[PDB]
RNA sequence: AAACCGGAUUAGAUACCCGGGUAGUCCACGCCCUAAACGAUGCGCGCUAGGUCUCUGGGUCUCCUGGGGGCCGAAGCUAACGCGU
RNA sequence: CGGUAAUACGGAGGGCGCGAGCGUUACCCGGAUUCACUGGGCGUAAAGGGCGUGUAGGCGGCCUGGGGCGUCCCAUGUGAAAGACCACGGCUCAACCGUGGGGGAGCGUGGGAUACGCUCAGGCUAGACGGUGGGAGAGGGUGGUGGAAUUCCCGGAGUAGCGGUGAA
């Protein structure tokens, strides 16, 4: 199910703040508003969906990011509904770029994993309970999608690339191919199979996100039902 | 006034395929058109064709590049990598046959008007003739 | 208010501060022709993303479209700083 | 470089380089795209004229025709010898020499081309100028006039200081 249910609440958003870059995709200024030729998301899609398909049956590892406000958690669902590493929160310096010592805190993350499950079940100078289970605080909160990740990524999928921009710079850096939504925020030049949307509104990440998840499993046999995600979805 | 017409061709060309426009228009003249016919058949530019705008005469010429780049700036190497003028107003610039240049090895080109019509080095070179030295390309 | 005449200050003070003061500053006419006379950027024309503020025209007046003044800054340029319809 | 540990001075051992030579000085080209034609620059490095007006000059939109000056092509004459370059030769080699061959711009003559530049003649309206209608402006010149303030002068009222400084 496509088409119409794109228009259902997804087309186009932002407005005075483009990139000319992306005056191929658009359809016009009507009531002061960008509204994007959708037309042209729908065949982007197919190229991109393509693209994902053939990626994913080849059995490759897309991964997602979406640090943004409210994309957040409709991201840690669909990457997870289908086991891809995700960055959450915040996209660290050289995650792709410094690949090898970013790993070294995943590497380190998981030796307190086996501590909590320990002979150091109770015990270790009672004030380093915080010094160091405050350590697994940090290490959890960031690292929990990419700590699957043990070798760069065949891709990464992005929500919005100018709002991501320090990914997809590292990414192009590293021929990483970039997947992503984008709207008139962004520069597609450097989107290498781009999905024409609207980085914003939560319905227009789920709808378009979720299905990406689905040619993902569904590349893989077993599909499931309308997705763990309708967040507080208002 | 606009001094040099073919300077200015020249130019405009190089002008939009550093930002790699489509197309480009510019105003329209019988030997601006001579050399073009040289940059399509040579493959240098898909082609042109005659247009109006504000009803007067261009000529639309349509651009070429190459494939979308491997990583950081995935910009298309260019086709036209380089298009000078060689003799100009303020000095103008004549070769015999056997002093017209060769354009990097050969695999660039140096449009030339003779009194046999214009043409590339080669094809100037063929027939025995020389003329005004118009511009490099490659 | 140069100069200059005094009062302070100071190691001294041909200065900074204070009290006076002529040329000059003003006008007309005739000279002089200089400057950090600066955007330290000669003049004209064509081409090459945009955003926002502003002065002044026109339109079918959300806006669109000329001509000035600004800033941010595509491509590009620059030793860099920067420059950037 | 040398101021008490000098691979930099002087000497010595050793070493590098060239060799009937080796060094020095002078002068020329080079490197020096450091006068930049090839091949440079001028916001802050040196460099935009204080600004205009416009003389000579340089440069000149689109179409068509003549001419053929520039420009291009073919032939031809000229470009002595030496030298240069290539061959093969003579002095035992080489230097030196002999013989032969091949380059060659520039110019003259004859013939040819006509795209671009030039020129003559026609044509167009995209440059420029003009017309009608509207605008904003501390643009300039001349005359006139307005209020605030300072200074002096005259009158009033009024008393012992005012002024000025970091303090005086
Ligand atoms: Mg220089
Ligand atoms: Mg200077």
């Amino acid at each position: 199910v496509k088409e119409l249910l794109e228009a259902g609440v997804h087309f186009g958003h932002e407005r005075k703040r483009w990139n000319p870059k992306f005056a191929r995709y658009i359809y016009a200024e009507r009531n002061g508003i960008h509204i994007i030729d959708l037309q042209k998301t729908m065949e982007e899609l197919e190229r991109t969906f393509r693209f994902i398909e053939d990626l994913a049956m080849r059995g490759g590892t897309i991964l997602f990011v979406g640090t943004k406000k409210q994309a957040q958690d409709i991201v840690r669902m669909e990457a997870e509904r289908a086991g891809m590493p995700y960055v959450n929160q915040r996209w660290l310096g050289g995650m792709l770029t410094n690949f090898k010592t970013i790993s070294q805190r995943v590497h380190r993350l998981e030796e307190l994993e086996a501590l909590f499950a320990s002979p150091e079940i109770e015990e270790r100078p009672k004030k380093e309970q915080v010094r160091l289970k405050h350590e697994l605080e940090r290490l959890q909160k960031y690292l929990s999608g990419f700590r699957l990740l043990k070798r760069l990524p065949d891709a990464i999928f992005v929500v919005d690339p100018t709002k991501e921009a320090i990914a997809v710079r590292e990414a192009r850096k590293l021929f990483i191919p970039v997947i992503a939504l984008a709207d008139t925020d962004s520069d597609p030049d450097l989107v290498d199979y781009i999905i024409p949307g609207n980085d914003d509104a939560i319905r227009s990440i789920q709808l378009i996100l979720s299905r990406a998840v689905d040619l993902i499993i569904q590349a893989r046999g077993g599909v499931v039902e309308p997705s763990p995600s309708y967040a507080l979805v208002q | 006034m606009l001094t040099d017409p073919i300077a200015d061709m020249l130019t405009r060309i190089r002008n939009a395929t550093r930002v790699y426009k489509e197309s480009t228009d510019v105003p329209a003249s019988r030997f601006k058109e001579e050399i073009l016919r040289i940059l399509a058949r040579e493959g240098f530019i898909k082609g042109y064709e005659r247009v109006d705008v504000d009803g007067k005469p261009y000529l639309r010429v349509y651009l070429k590049y190459g494939p979308r780049r491997q990583g950081p700036d995935p910009r298309p190497e260019q086709v036209i990598h380089h298009i000078r003028r060689i003799s100009k107003p303020g000095r103008r610039v004549y070769v015999g046959v056997k002093e017209i240049p060769r354009v990097r090895r050969g695999l660039g080109i140096a449009i030339l008007s003779t009194s046999k019509g214009v043409l590339t080095d080669r094809e100037a070179r063929k027939l025995g003739v020389g003329g005004e030295l118009i511009c490099e390309v490659w």
